[PDB]
């Protein structure tokens, strides 16, 4: 399970298909086009998640440090998530964050529930999400780094498209 | 007429409500020759047929026979809570006379 | 070439797409109900 | 035509319309021998039923009987939002007409 | 054989396109005797019918009417856009003939 | 019997495999007299059409074709690829004889 | 009536019961005269059909190859796992005879 603290509640979450990035309205919105792109979101179509709530709620509370109320959504693994230390090697802008990002948002469906959090505070009641889809994501997990590497986006010159394992795996004009 | 599941199998000889109150474990269907039929599990242990037709069923109950079917696989797809279901108690597997779900 | 940057995004997008089908796959499927083939025909 | 639920429903004979608006609550269907049926539940405390086919039903009304329980057993396990209903009130429980859903 | 909706509906009198693009607001549904029949509505007051099955429809339409009831339900149910319609603008609410949605 | 869809194809004459790789972008239905059809396209600009039942269909096409829109509905809606079709290319649009989808 | 999907497949001759424990790689359907089937196989290289209606079926086995087939392309759509199926070995590709799904 990945854990990501955001202020919108969960009516709101459910009205848009899910967690979105900034440039989709609702999840299956290809009206407005997102530049998605793994090393400068990094640094762009993808939401960030941590691997605990401790993580989750330690980022919840600079960002949205004050704000009376937030929630911290208990998303499941499948294969939209990437683990950011994985694919960008030792180019990770921030090691330490191993952060796993989702391409795309999640949809709703994959949001196992989430705690409401009071005054900064987690409120251990984890609402369960009843539109979550279990026996789909109950064996579902990560996409492998492997498959990752092609999507990187390092620019063209960047030291990276010419070693391991990137230049195994380089577009066009990359490298 | 009935207004609840109990009271429609106060009715019928032979009959019996069951609390399950969980989702269907296993889905087995059948095309095999007589044995055309559907068995449902519970984690309870329970077993459940929707019995075979044949020319004891009232053309009517030919016709409710095809819509539990369709009832039971998508509610095994969709993992919905079945509450109770009230069964022939005198044939194995239980035969399901009529089910219920809530909320 | 910045032709990278355009293969990124494309890629990218090809297997966003490829989710959400399958996300849709998932919740439409529940609301398809099958017909009896033989009493309408 | 009517163009809508509400002259529909006012064209008939023992009708009314129920304001809704919320999702069914249960949902009980029965292939039991001569009550071959579906009872929904809502929160509001009524109960409803599409009635058992027979001799108050032209031969078209039967495909229709058939569409609405497929609508209801989709509507119900989806959560899906019934916007109104249009009962024949002269029965127990009232039997539905029609129903509308809004986005 | 004719391969858009707009080559279709231009073989039919008293037919016309109505080009919508825009998903289902909503959706009323009837099993009222002689009163069988599906109306839609969209935001902006476009109301249709799938009219009644009756002596004006050739036998193949019978069947065809039903499946274009189906698909107005999950279109409705999944929220999926129309693009165009062709209907019958000799009745009101004019009557769907022909259907095309896009992605 | 055949294995495969393009050994399937191959023992009919004047039936040609298209490999599509692709989701459908455009779907169209019709309940027009004589013309209860539905008609598909792809981007590559590619058209294909169910056939209207009628006279040189066997029997057993009959209930299969009815099969066949409702698999290309829902592929539509849930946006499955295609992977190949095999058709009669001596019919305009082209019709389908079997469809395959892959994972 | 047998309770398994093992014990029901035991009282059949020429049978095998096969432990897929997968979802389905492949669905084809096809509606050309005398092919009208489905085939479907696993990322195992394992090949299944189910039957064209030969006459060597009882009506009641009649409605349910068709149910079958529902039950086929609603799996490959969900990406459902199949735990076992009960099938004919004495046919090329294996016979569908009954399936199994569990939790």
């Amino acid at each position: 399970r990945l854990y990501k603290a955001d202020s919108r509640p969960p009516d709101e979450i459910k009205r848009s298909g899910g967690l979105m990035p900034r440039g989709h309205n609702e999840y299956f919105d290809r009206g407005t086009q997102m530049n998605i792109n793994l090393y400068d979101h990094a640094r762009d179509g993808y939401v960030s998640t941590s691997l605990s709530l401790r993580s989750a709620h330690l980022a919840g509370q600079s960002i949205l440090s004050g704000y009376s109320t937030y929630y911290i959504y208990v998303i499941a693994t499948a294969p939209n998530m990437f683990n950011v230390n994985d694919v960008l090697g030792v180019y990770s802008p921030h090691p330490y964050e191993q952060e796993v990002s989702a391409l795309g948002g999640i949809p709703y469906s994959q949001i196992y529930g989430w705690y409401r959090v009071n005054f900064g505070v987690i409120d251990e009641r984890l609402h369960r999400n009843r539109e979550y889809r279990d026996r789909y994501y109950r064996n579902l997990n990560i996409a492998p780094a492997e498959d990752g590497y092609r999507l990187a986006g390092f620019p063209p010159d960047h030291q990276a498209w010419r070693e391991e394992p990137w230049i195994h795996h380089a577009p066009q004009g990359c490298g | 007429a009935p207004q609840t599941i109990t009271e429609l199998c106060s009715e019928y000889r032979n009959t019996q409500i069951y609390t399950i109150n969980d989702k269907i474990l296993s889905y087995t269907e059948s095309m095999a020759g007589k044995r055309e039929m559907v068995i449902i599990t519970f984690k309870s242990g329970e077993t459940f047929q929707v019995e075979v037709p044949g020319s004891q069923h009232i053309d009517s109950q030919k016709k409710a026979i095809e819509r539990m079917k369709d009832t039971l696989r998508i509610t095994y797809l969709t993992e919905t809570k079945i509450d109770k279901l009230c069964v022939w108690n005198n044939k194995t597997p239980n035969s399901i006379a009529a089910i219920s779900m809530k909320n | 070439g910045d032709t990278c940057n355009e293969e990124t995004q494309n890629l990218s997008t090809i297997y966003l797409r490829e989710y959400q089908s399958k996300v849709k796959r998932q919740i439409f499927s529940d609301y398809q109900s099958e017909v009896d083939i033989y009493n309408r025909i």
